[PDB]
DNA sequence: TACAGAACATTTTGTCCGTCGA
DNA sequence: TCGACGGACAAAATGTTCTGTA
């Protein structure tokens, strides 16, 4: 992969005696015989690289001279997963009346029981939940909800935009500028870790729904659940169910396996991004300053859920360590 | 003795 | 008489956009706002936009756009600090050999000797620090020295490209794939969130510049310094003065206190970025089956600091509580 | 009278593909 | 044969004029 001596492209060969590719041939060609008197912006010494080469053309001529140059049906597992997966709900936002912080956070409240309300329902749907004792069918779901939603979320604001956003709703959106406000800065840096990895790993789809069942199944009970042996055969199937998916997408093996590697990384660090988007939940929930409204779905499992994080009673699995 | 830092930061 | 352009200072057609902008610039910005534009700098974010380098830099001229208001020789103390800001040094690395885990680390803690050296001389040129106590100057040096190598390192890998990559030195680039591979991932997580931070906000070479002082002034004794009130009044000159950066950077933006909330809260963060930066260094260093090499320089500071940051003999200082 | 987006236009950069020399 | 010139073409980035509407 020969590289261009002066913008770092692909090069075509070695012209005017340097090696570089065909831009930076007819730059250097055209900067000589022109009489191109070239003016720097910066401090004469800026990066040229394949994007910023059409910035400076004096710092680009510069670095030429200086490089040298002169003159069957049979459904899958995955596609199950694909079929059960619950149709994006609306916030009921109204961008009509001005944005406040109370309406946002209140309405995502709302948003996330009714997103609870279809969770519940994808886990049964589930190749092996549905066989689970339904005491570890109702504790997966409560160990692991922020999880699924965060996750869901950032999935949601990679396919929504290539810029930092939420997408909570289709008709919720809180862009960059609004997210920087003291109100939503420190939670969001945590909501945008998981859209900000899923660009710079191009998560598939079929990756992303492997990827948001191993969520489902990332933390269990400290003292082990009742359908434990069970548990382990289903989690291990979809870890290897992950893995065609990634096979799907180039082929090289150690590809392949980085790429598994950096996605087994990403289900690991959301226990981190749970961990800090409950602080916030919990801090709101317990203060009667507040006044946030959360639904009587999700208030349910944030009582039941406070004196378990406070008991130390949680197995957070790790692929890694 | 001193630190390299030391040194170097008493040294006009 | 001939009513000028407020962004590039050509001959202007009229108020468009609510700025005095001449025809060029008017539907430059036009472009750039509807076409999404990401404009990366080839400089460091503050090129001359004339009429002459207006065709130069468009993330600067957009952001000159901006700084006007667009929508649809008496020495100062940060051109003193760029004055002293260190030249970038080299790895001395033998690209064109096989690489290693070991010798990567080893040659990058030989760097980061070199650059301990320069920025004692590059700390004494800073305005009122050689007039602190020796066992202060010292003591600011030993506790910030990674945050003061880990900010630099961000923004040299931010100027480098746009991509995911460590620009450690000119020669010694880790490109996404090495970062990545489990040797090195973690480690490589917490480098990369300086550079895509300093990405994310745009921080132009005087915000910097006043930031990176201000590494220098952001961790104290436990008991305070010797000479505490001067470091208060110190530490708080250039507050003061990368207040005068964000308004010379944002103009008639309005969003001063905004910005400043934003890149006070990334100075907050280099703490959190230094410890995790710190635990790996301390436990590689006495790990003695690692054998990795350390510089004199470095390994005198890293012995005489082990037991002070879990002897909580630290103060970090934040600006958000 | 003016300013905004469209229409037209110019300038700057980058690709293809012969021809030709070692 | 191979690989690099350079013109011809093309694409991208920038600039100017025209026209609709207060
Ligand atoms: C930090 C918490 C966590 C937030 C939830 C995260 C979850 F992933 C989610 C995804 C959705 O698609 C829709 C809603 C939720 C379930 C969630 F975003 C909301 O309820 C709000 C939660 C609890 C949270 O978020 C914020 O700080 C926040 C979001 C926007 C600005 O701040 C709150 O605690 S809101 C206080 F009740
Ligand atoms: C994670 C630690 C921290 C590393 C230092 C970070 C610092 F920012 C830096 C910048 C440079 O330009 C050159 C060197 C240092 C000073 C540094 F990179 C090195 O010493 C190595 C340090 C301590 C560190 O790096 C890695 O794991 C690492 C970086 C790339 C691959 O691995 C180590 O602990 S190596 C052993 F100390
Ligand atoms: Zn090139
Ligand atoms: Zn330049
Ligand atoms: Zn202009
Ligand atoms: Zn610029």
């Amino acid at each position: 992969p020969k590289l261009c001596l002066v913008c770092s492209d692909e090069a075509s060969g070695c012209h005017y005696g340097v090696l570089t590719c065909g831009s930076c041939k007819v730059f250097f060609k055209r900067a000589v015989e022109g009489q191109h008197n070239y003016l720097c912006a910066g401090r004469n010494d800026c990066i040229i690289d394949k994007i910023r080469r059409k910035n400076c053309p004096a710092c680009r001529y510069r670095k030429c001279l200086q490089a040298g140059m002169n003159l069957q049906l049979t459904p899958t597992l995955v596609s199950l997963l694909e079929v059960i997966e619950p149709e994006v709900l609306y916030a009921g936002y109204d961008s009509s009346v001005p944005d406040s912080t109370w309406r946002i956070m209140t309405t995502l409240n709302m948003l996330g029981g009714r997103q609870m309300i279809a969770a519940v329902k994808w886990a049964k749907a589930i190749p092996g939940f549905r066989n689970l004792h339904l005491d570890d069918q109702m504790t997966l779901l409560q160990y692991s909800w922020m999880s699924l939603m965060a996750f869901a979320l950032g999935w949601r604001s990679y396919r929504q935009s290539s810029a930092n956003l939420l997408c909570f709703a289709p008709d919720l959106i809180i862009n960059e500028q609004r997210m920087t406000l003291p109100d939503m800065y420190d939670q969001c840096k945590h909501m945008l870790y998981v859209s900000s990895e899923l660009h710079r790993l191009q998560v598939s789809y079929e990756e992303y729904l492997c990827m948001k069942t191993l969520l489902l199944l990332s933390s269990v009970p400290k003292d082990g659940l009742k359908s434990q042996e069970l548990f382990d055969e289903i989690r291990m199937t979809y870890i290897k169910e992950l893995g065609k998916a990634i096979v799907k997408r180039e082929g090289n093996s150690s590809q392949n396996w980085q790429r598994f590697y950096q996605l087994t990384k990403l289900l690991d660090s959301m226990h981190e991004v749970v961990e800090n988007l409950l602080n916030y939940c919990f801090q709101t929930f317990l203060d009667k300053t507040m006044s946030i409204e959360f639904p009587e779905m999700l208030a349910e499992i944030i009582t039941n859920q406070i004196p378990k994080y406070s008991n130390g009673n949680i197995k957070k699995l790790l692929f890694h360590q | 003795e001193p630190s390299l830092l030391k040194k170097l930061l008493l040294a006009p």
